[PDB]
């Protein structure tokens, strides 16, 4: 029970680092001219749909764990 | 293994335990107390509660589980209120979209949203009843969607 | 005369609709309580 | 003063059918705009005339099959006989059909000032139902006086309970 | 028409069935012609629906039900038997062709001067004359009488018919 | 001079401006182009010194609004009297109060929640009262349901008089400002007329209602043989049996032979040993002392008759040398700025409510109040919490004075701004006292925490270890033991049984036990002095740095609810005089959370519980304070782990609604943190990234969906941190003490 929780908190730390250097990549390392309509430029293009749908599935689960847990708890 | 719930042991253990446990308060009152009649109604609402969960699946926990596969034997469990629900907030969503594309073309769209025009509101509240084949036929005209709206830098 | 405009605003009609559908849920859960089927 | 009283000369009223005058000693018409109050006066006096004729008619012996009276107030013999009968519900509910449905907007007509707040039409009488000036106003004051006397008279027909405990006719049968 | 000066609503007097009566001013906010169409349609299907409560007598019982004069769980007797789903298929597949715009407040097809569609009228003795008014009165009467039959089936449950002769609670 | 000039037909009373939301603010009558107009509509609903600078129109608005507040209070008390009438078991509670738990609210039977109807006795169930209404009704002498119905209907009658009064005093008779700045008359009628005739007339109610009734109920008469309070005034004969000084009439009063009134009035103190409340002879005598004393107090303000003071000639006369000008200006500050008056009255009102809590736990003034411990707890706790919040309202509205209504011409070299000349020396020494008390109030707990954790319990701060016996509190408590023979000469018992003699028990329930204060109670008092000094630091830093700091030297040019200045000066987030009040609400939650965590655990260890045969003792935790309050593991374990166990196992029973308002209040507490930590620079284009998903489906809302502003996006974090944080201790406390007491 120490190894599991150990590698899990290290696991979540390292995902959050991968995304944080994602944002460091898009700020201090990204050139949208060698990436002329590239796959990354395509990613920055339709990013509104990506954030709208992560916000959608997050809004679906958070009314349907907390919906079901407050239902079961009541 | 999901046993059928009408014959599971721990289910009927919860029947005896909750009818008896709630029944323990029922001997605290006389034969014509209003509370005693209320717990008569409550004991009725427990035996009905456990007879009306007969065709469910309570496993070893004695608690009625559900199944969301669309097995068509569990359709009254999940998929019938699923399609029912999707009809209800497809109603609500098509009402709200239809009312916003009303007030988008009015005099002052700001004052339209504080003070709802209950004439035109209750027009769209009731008219948005058949949103699959009305929203679908407004989709086939290429009008449910849009194109070239706002966006950031790229 | 202009009271019906106040009874057409956002919070008042919000209460006269969520009060109403709230009464749909409660009056539909007194008549048919413990409704997990269908 | 314009009042036939101590002194408050025509605070707001005087042309209304108070033929002996405008009474109003306490500041209600001062701040209530008087049309609401005129509808309250007239509606209370109508329902009080029905109240006092109800008490008299019930004291003159009419029951299909019910409880005997011995009084016409004090709920669990008379008033809460019919509520637990499930009987006075609808005779309230049609009053709900009169008041919420065809009396509440009429009161709205008795706010904007186009009502003369009696006047639910209602003259089913030939040879005497003058809608005009003389008989309409001198009869509206008569409805008003007999209605007010019904209000105090129904007060007296209620509160003869403590040293009475009996009917009003049997109050007349003792002094 | 209603005497206490309550008559400037959104209505019109040339409308059929007009007698000047809306104290709760439902004519406002609810599209008076669509309300007229709802009164006509509620009157006609209520009119047929209480005509069924007159033809619960021995005529036309063809081999399928055999259980007349129930009017309560008769709804359960024919929901349970099936094909009332199919009578929603009958009304649904008619009514698509009746109105052809078929949406409640959105796009009411005000074309033919009147809430009456295509003239479903093979007999065709009157046109849209003041016969419409005596359709409206025989519609409203057949609404409230329909309700009285059903609540008579509710608390008494005895007879839709023989409450008329000498039977009283 | 004193004269009442009243405008008539001020404002027409149509519903026209209800159709114009934000009619009142010309800064906000533009209409919502964004959703921030929605919340600014409510944030400017009562900024009365932001509608118009004209103090006449403002003063009409507020003075009419008070009648709306009193209308809601009379609807509230009429609600409590009706829920006492129709729904409560108060008539059955009046028979045996120590057995029947008080309940009014009878939960409607929907799915499950009919199990909340606790069978508390009286033959009729419902959820149990903790507000203690039945004790105030037994004290007030309400016998049967009829006075509860009638007093409820009079509550609606006064509610109608306050709605009609407020409408009448904004619209069709509203006064001038010269009525309002006539403040010697206002004190002259509130000291004398309000409080004087209030306490005098209440002495009338207690002598002619409560003393016969709570003499009969003290004698144990059933609530049918008790005559009405009606019948004690038709004849003195039913009271001369009970109190034989009524036979003499008012004749010994007018001859000043007040020795004769020892039956009606006395000075005994202590508690009634039968009912567990104060002697209503002492309480009625007490309200006479407030009566004559306040009617003396009212007549020191010259109004028309040239007899009395004015506040100007008082404040000028204290021209002290170390202040220079003296109190010159404060009569012009407090009669032209409302927010300063709200600062003073919320400070003294809140501290009065705290005083109310401390005087109710130790001198329980209602009969059978200290018997049922939840009503004893939650009337300490509730009045402690509003008694907290009103002090932050003082710390806010003092700053709202200092930002808006400060004017250096009237306010030049007086007692006020000479503080602000050395506000560095104010706030710096509050900073020192906060650090010194934090070390010496909480470092002692880390000390005992380590020494108990390091095994060396010889080095703790217990009674066995290095003791910290509170010397001063034990000494003056020993003086309060020696009061009623020595100094309170005509007394019999002490001021309380939190001070002196052996305990008072009613129905084998400990009403009040003498509280012992040794070496753990000490350190919790230094918690309280510490967290009081921190709120005083944030709420004096919020006022002395309100108008012009040395960080930001134009805050009055920015306002009161401004969020910040910018990232300049290395970041100036959260710097306004409002933002200190934002902080003082969290420290309000801290300070009162450990006040009631001192209360509800010292008095579950040292006072409350039962008594057994031969007068033997039994507390609820069983003396488990001084060996356990000294640490934090003893505090968290032995209090928050152990006292939670009756909130947590509360399912399947009538205490399960506290088991829902416990977890849901943990949810609201945890839900505040989302608003506190993040900010609208995230949420605004998170939201706008959702606005793309509405613009794609043409569901663009016409009011533009902004995020919250900054000050709203932290005010809501306060108002959830406190709602969830307070409702956790609410559900924990009532589910703790209802489950036993
Ligand atoms: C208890 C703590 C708590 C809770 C419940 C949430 C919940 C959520 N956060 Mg979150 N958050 C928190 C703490 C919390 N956070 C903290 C501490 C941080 C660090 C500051 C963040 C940082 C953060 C970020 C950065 C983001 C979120 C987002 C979200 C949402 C995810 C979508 C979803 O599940 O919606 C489901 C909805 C809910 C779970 C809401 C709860 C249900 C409510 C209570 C019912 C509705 C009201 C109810 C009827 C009561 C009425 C009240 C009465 C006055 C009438 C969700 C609302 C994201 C978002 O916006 O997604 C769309 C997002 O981008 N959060
Ligand atoms: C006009 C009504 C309306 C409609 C059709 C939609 C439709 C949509 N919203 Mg939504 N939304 C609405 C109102 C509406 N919203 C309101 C009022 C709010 C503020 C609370 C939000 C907040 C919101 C968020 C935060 C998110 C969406 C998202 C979405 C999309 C995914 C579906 C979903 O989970 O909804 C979400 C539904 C809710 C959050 C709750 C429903 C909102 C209210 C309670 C019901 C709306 C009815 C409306 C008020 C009726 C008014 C008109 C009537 C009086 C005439 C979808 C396009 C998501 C997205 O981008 O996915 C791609 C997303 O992340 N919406
Ligand atoms: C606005 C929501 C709403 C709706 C749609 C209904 C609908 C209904 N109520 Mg109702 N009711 C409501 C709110 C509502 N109620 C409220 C707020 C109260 C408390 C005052 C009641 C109290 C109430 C009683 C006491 C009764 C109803 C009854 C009924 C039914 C009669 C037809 C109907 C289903 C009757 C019924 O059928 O119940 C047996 C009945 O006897 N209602
Ligand atoms: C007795 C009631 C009654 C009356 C007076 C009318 C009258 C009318 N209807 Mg009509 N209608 C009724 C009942 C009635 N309807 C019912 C119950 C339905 C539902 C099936 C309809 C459905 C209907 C439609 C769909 C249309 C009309 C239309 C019309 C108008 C012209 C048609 C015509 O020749 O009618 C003359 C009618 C009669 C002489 C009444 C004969 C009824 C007999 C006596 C019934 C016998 C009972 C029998 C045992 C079964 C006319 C005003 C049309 C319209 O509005 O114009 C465009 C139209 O399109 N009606
Ligand atoms: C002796 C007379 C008297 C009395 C009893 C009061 C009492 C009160 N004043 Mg008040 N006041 C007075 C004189 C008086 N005032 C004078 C002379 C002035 C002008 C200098 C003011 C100016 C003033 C302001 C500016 C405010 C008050 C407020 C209040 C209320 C505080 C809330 C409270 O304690 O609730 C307890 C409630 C009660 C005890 C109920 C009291 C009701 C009884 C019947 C006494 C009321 C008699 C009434 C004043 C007579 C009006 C005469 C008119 C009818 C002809 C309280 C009702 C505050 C408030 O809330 O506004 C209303 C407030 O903001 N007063
Ligand atoms: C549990 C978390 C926590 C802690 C410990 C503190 C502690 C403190 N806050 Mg605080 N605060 C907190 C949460 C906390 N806050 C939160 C959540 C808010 C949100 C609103 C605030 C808001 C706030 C404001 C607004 C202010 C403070 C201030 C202060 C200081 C008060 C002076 C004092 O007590 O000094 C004594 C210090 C302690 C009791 C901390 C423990 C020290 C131990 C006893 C001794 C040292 C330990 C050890 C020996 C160190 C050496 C070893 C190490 C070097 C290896 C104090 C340091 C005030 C300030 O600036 O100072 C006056 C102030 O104005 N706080
Ligand atoms: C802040 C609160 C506080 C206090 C009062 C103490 C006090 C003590 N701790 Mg301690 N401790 C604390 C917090 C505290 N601790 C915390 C927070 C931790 C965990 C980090 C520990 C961990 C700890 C350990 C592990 C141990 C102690 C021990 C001790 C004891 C001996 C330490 C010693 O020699 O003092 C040193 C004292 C000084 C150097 C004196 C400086 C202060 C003087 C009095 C200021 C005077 C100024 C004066 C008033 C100016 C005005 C006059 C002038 C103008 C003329 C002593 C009782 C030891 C023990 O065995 O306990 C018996 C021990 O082993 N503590
Ligand atoms: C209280 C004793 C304070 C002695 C100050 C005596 C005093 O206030 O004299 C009053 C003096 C003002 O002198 P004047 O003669 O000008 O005063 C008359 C004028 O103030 C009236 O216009 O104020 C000070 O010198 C301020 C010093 C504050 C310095 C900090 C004092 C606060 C620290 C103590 C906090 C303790 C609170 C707990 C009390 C136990
Ligand atoms: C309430 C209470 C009463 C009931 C009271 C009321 C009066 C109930 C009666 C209501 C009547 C008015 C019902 C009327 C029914 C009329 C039928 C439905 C008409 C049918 C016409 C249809 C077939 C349409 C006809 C088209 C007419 C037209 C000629 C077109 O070209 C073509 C064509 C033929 C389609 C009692 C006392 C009687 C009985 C109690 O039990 C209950
Ligand atoms: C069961 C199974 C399976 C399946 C599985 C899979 C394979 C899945 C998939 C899935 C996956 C496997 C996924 C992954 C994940 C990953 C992640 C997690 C990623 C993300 C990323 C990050 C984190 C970051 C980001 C970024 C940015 C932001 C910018 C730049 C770019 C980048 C990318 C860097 C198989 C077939 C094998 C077989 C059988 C079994
Ligand atoms: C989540 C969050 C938001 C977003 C909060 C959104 C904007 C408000 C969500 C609740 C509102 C009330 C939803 C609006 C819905 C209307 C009530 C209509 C719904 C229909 C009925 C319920 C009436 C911020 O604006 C914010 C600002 C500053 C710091 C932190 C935060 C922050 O954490």
């Amino acid at each position: 029970s120490a190894l599991y929780t150990h590698h899990q908190y290290i696991a979540g730390l390292l995902i959050v680092g991968a995304f944080a250097h994602g944002a460091i990549f898009f700020i201090r390392d990204y050139d949208p001219e060698q990436n002329q309509d590239n796959v990354l430029a395509r990613m920055l293009a339709h990013k509104e749909a990506v954030i709208s749908h992560l916000s959608w599935v997050s809004l679906f689960l958070g009314f349907h764990t907390l919906g079901l847990y407050v239902h079961n708890d009541v | 293994v999901l046993t059928p719930c009408q014959q599971s042991e721990a289910f009927h253990k919860r029947e005896i335990n909750e009818v008896r446990t709630l029944e323990n308060r029922q001997a605290n009152y006389e034969a014509n107390s209003p509370s005693y009649l209320a717990l008569q109604s409550q004991i009725d609402q427990v035996h009905k509660r456990f007879d009306k969960y007969g065709t469910l699946l309570c496993g070893q926990d004695g608690l009625p589980h559900l199944i969301t596969d669309g097995d068509w034997r569990h359709a009254r469990e999940f998929t019938i209120p699923a399609l029912l629900f999707l009809y209800i907030t497809g109603w609500i969503g098509w009402v709200g979209r239809s009312y916003l594309k009303y007030t988008k073309e009015t005099k002052n769209p700001t004052e339209q949203e504080i003070i709802l025009d209950v004439p035109m509101a209750l027009k769209y509240m009731l008219s948005g009843f058949l949103w699959p084949l009305s929203a679908w036929q407004e989709y086939r005209s290429g009008q449910l969607l849009a194109k070239e709206d706002e966006i950031t830098v790229s | 005369m202009n009271l019906k405009k106040y009874l057409s605003t956002a919070p008042v009609v919000a209460t006269l609709w969520l009060f109403l559908t709230a009464g749909i849920l409660i009056e539909l859960n007194r008549f048919f309580p413990d409704s997990l089927f269908y | 003063p314009s009042m036939p009283f101590l002194k408050r000369p025509s605070k707001l009223d005087g042309s209304l059918p108070g033929g002996e005058g405008c009474f109003d000693p306490l500041g209600f018409t001062e701040v209530f705009s008087l049309e609401w109050l005129r509808e309250a006066e007239i509606k209370h006096c109508r329902v009080a005339m029905l109240a006092v004729l109800g008490v008299i008619a019930q004291e003159f012996g009419t029951f299909d099959f019910y409880n005997a009276k011995s009084k016409l107030q004090l709920s669990p013999d008379l008033h809460n006989q019919f509520v637990q009968n499930g009987a006075l519900q609808q005779i309230l509910l049609f009053v709900c059909a009169w008041e919420f449905i065809v009396g509440l907007p009429a009161l709205i007509e008795s706010v904007n000032g186009n009502r003369e707040p009696g006047y639910f039409g209602f003259d089913p009488l030939k040879l005497g139902g003058t809608v005009g000036s003389a008989q309409w106003k001198r009869m509206q004051a008569g409805e008003l006086r007999n209605g007010r006397l019904a209000m105090i008279a129904f007060g007296g027909f209620f509160h003869q309970q403590l040293l009475t405990k009996q009917g009003i006719i049997e109050q007349l049968a003792h002094f | 028409a209603l005497p206490f000066l309550s008559k400037p609503p959104n209505l019109s007097p040339d409308m059929p069935g007009y007698r000047g009566f809306d104290p709760l001013r439902f004519s406002d906010a609810f599209d008076v012609n669509w309300l007229q169409e709802g009164e006509i349609k509620n009157g006609r299907v209520a009119m047929l629906a209480c005509l069924h409560f007159f033809v619960t007598e021995f005529y036309q019982f063809p081999f399928f039900a055999g259980a007349p004069k129930l009017a309560g769980p008769a709804h359960d007797y024919f929901v349970k038997s099936g094909a009332m789903i199919q009578i929603l298929a009958f009304i649904g597949f008619l009514e698509f062709l009746l109105h052809r715009g078929k949406v409640l407040y959105s796009d009411m097809e005000w074309k033919g001067r009147k809430p009456g569609e295509l003239g479903f009228n093979p007999l065709n003795l009157p046109n849209d004359k003041a016969m419409r008014d005596r359709e409206v009165n025989n519609g409203r009467l057949a609404m409230l009488g329909f309700a009285g039959i059903i609540h008579g089936e509710f608390l008494n449950g005895k007879m839709p018919f023989e409450q008329i002769t000498n039977f009283q609670p | 001079q004193v004269k009442v000039v009243v405008d008539r037909d001020v404002v027409p009373t149509s519903f026209e401006k209800w159709a114009k939301p934000g009619h009142f603010s010309r800064s906000l009558a533009k209409g919502p182009k964004t959703t921030t107009w929605i919340w600014n509509l409510h944030a400017d609903a009562h900024d009365f010194d932001s509608h118009t600078s004209s103090l006449e129109e403002v003063s009409r608005k507020i003075f009419s609004a008070h009648f709306g507040q009193l209308a809601i209070i009379f609807i509230w008390l009429s609600g409590m009297y009706f829920h006492g009438a129709r729904f409560s078991n108060y008539v059955a509670w009046l028979s045996n109060p120590t057995g029947i738990k008080p309940s009014a609210q009878v939960v409607w039977p929907i799915v499950g929640q009919q199990i909340l109807n606790a069978d508390v006795g009286g033959g009729m169930q419902g959820i149990q009262i903790t507000s203690g209404l039945f004790q105030l009704w037994r004290a007030s002498g309400i016998v049967n349901e009829l006075q509860l119905y009638v007093t409820a209907l009079g509550g609606l009658g006064m509610a109608g008089l306050m709605i009609f009064a407020g409408w009448f005093h904004y619209h069709k008779a509203a006064p001038k400002l010269e009525w309002f700045q006539n403040v010697e008359s206002m004190l002259n009628h509130h000291l004398a007329g309000l409080l004087g005739l209030g306490s005098l007339s209440w002495a009338g109610h207690q002598i002619h209602v409560s003393l016969p009734i709570n003499k009969l109920l003290d004698a144990g008469v059933a609530p049918s043989s008790i005559p009405l309070p009606h019948e004690f005034i038709l004849n003195r004969n039913l009271m001369a049996e009970l109190y034989p000084s009524f036979q003499q009439g008012l004749v010994p009063f007018f001859t000043l032979n007040w020795k004769q009134y020892s039956d009606i009035l006395t000075f005994k103190g202590g508690l009634s040993p039968v009912t567990g409340g104060l002697w209503l002879t002492d309480v009625a005598h007490h309200h006479l002392a407030i009566a004559v004393l306040f009617l003396v107090a009212g007549h020191m303000y010259r109004t028309n008759w040239g007899i009395g003071h004015s506040i100007k000639q008082i404040l000028e006369a204290h021209k002290g040398p170390l202040t220079g000008e003296g109190h010159k200006g404060l009569y012009e500050i407090l009669t032209t700025s409302w927010h300063a008056n709200l600062a003073i009255n919320l400070a003294m009102l809140g501290s009065l409510s705290i005083i109310v809590a401390h005087h109710m736990y130790a001198m329980p003034p209602y009969p059978y109040l200290a018997t049922d411990y939840p009503t004893q707890l939650s009337l300490f706790t509730h009045h402690m919490w509003i008694g907290g919040f009103c002090i932050v309202g003082a710390g806010a509205h003092a700053a709202i004075y200092m930002v808006r209504d400060y004017s250096p011409t009237v306010n030049f070299n007086n007692v006020l701004d000479r503080m602000i000349r050395h506000r560095d020396a104010i706030i710096s020494h509050l900073n020192w006292v906060c650090i010194f008390l934090g070390m010496h109030s909480f470092g002692l707990y880390i000390h005992n925490d380590t020494m108990r954790a390091l095994g060396r319990a010889q080095d703790m701060f217990s009674d066995t270890a290095i003791q910290l016996q509170p010397v001063f509190a034990q000494w003056i408590q020993q003086i309060h033991t020696l009061a009623p023979g020595n100094t309170a000469v005509n007394a019999l018992a002490t001021a309380s049984y939190a001070f002196g003699a052996d305990t008072v028990t009613v129905g084998s329930k400990i009403a009040m036990m003498p509280i012992k204060l040794g070496t753990a109670d000490f350190m919790v008092h230094h918690i309280h002095a510490f967290t009081i000094h921190v709120t005083t630091l944030i709420l004096l830093k919020g006022v002395l740095y309100a108008r012009n700091s040395r960080l930001i030297p134009d805050k009055a040019n920015l306002g009161f609810r401004f969020p910040c200045d910018g990232p300049g000066r290395g970041g100036t987030c959260q710097v306004s005089a409002w933002d200190h009040v934002f902080l003082g609400l969290f420290w309000m939650y801290n300070a009162l959370s450990i006040v009631i965590f001192h209360f509800s655990w010292k008095m579950q260890s040292d006072v409350w519980g039962t008594v057994t045969s031969n007068g033997a003792i039994s507390h609820i935790t069983g003396g488990n304070f001084a060996q356990s309050a000294i640490t934090i593991n003893g505090w968290l374990r032995d209090f928050l782990w152990a006292q939670a166990s009756q909130v947590i196992q509360s399912y399947g029973s009538s205490l399960s609604a506290y088991g829902l308002m416990f977890l849901g209040a943990h949810f609201v507490w945890a839900f505040s943190l989302m608003f506190l930590f993040s900010g609208r620079g995230y949420w605004q284009e998170l939201i706008e990234s959702i606005v793309w998903a509405h613009n794609k489906l043409k569901v663009a809302p016409a009011i533009a969906p902004r995020a919250l502003s900054i000050t709203q996006g932290r005010a809501v974090g306060v108002a959830h941190y406190l709602l969830g944080g307070i409702a956790t201790t609410w559900a924990f406390f009532l589910a703790r003490i209802i489950a036993v007491g």
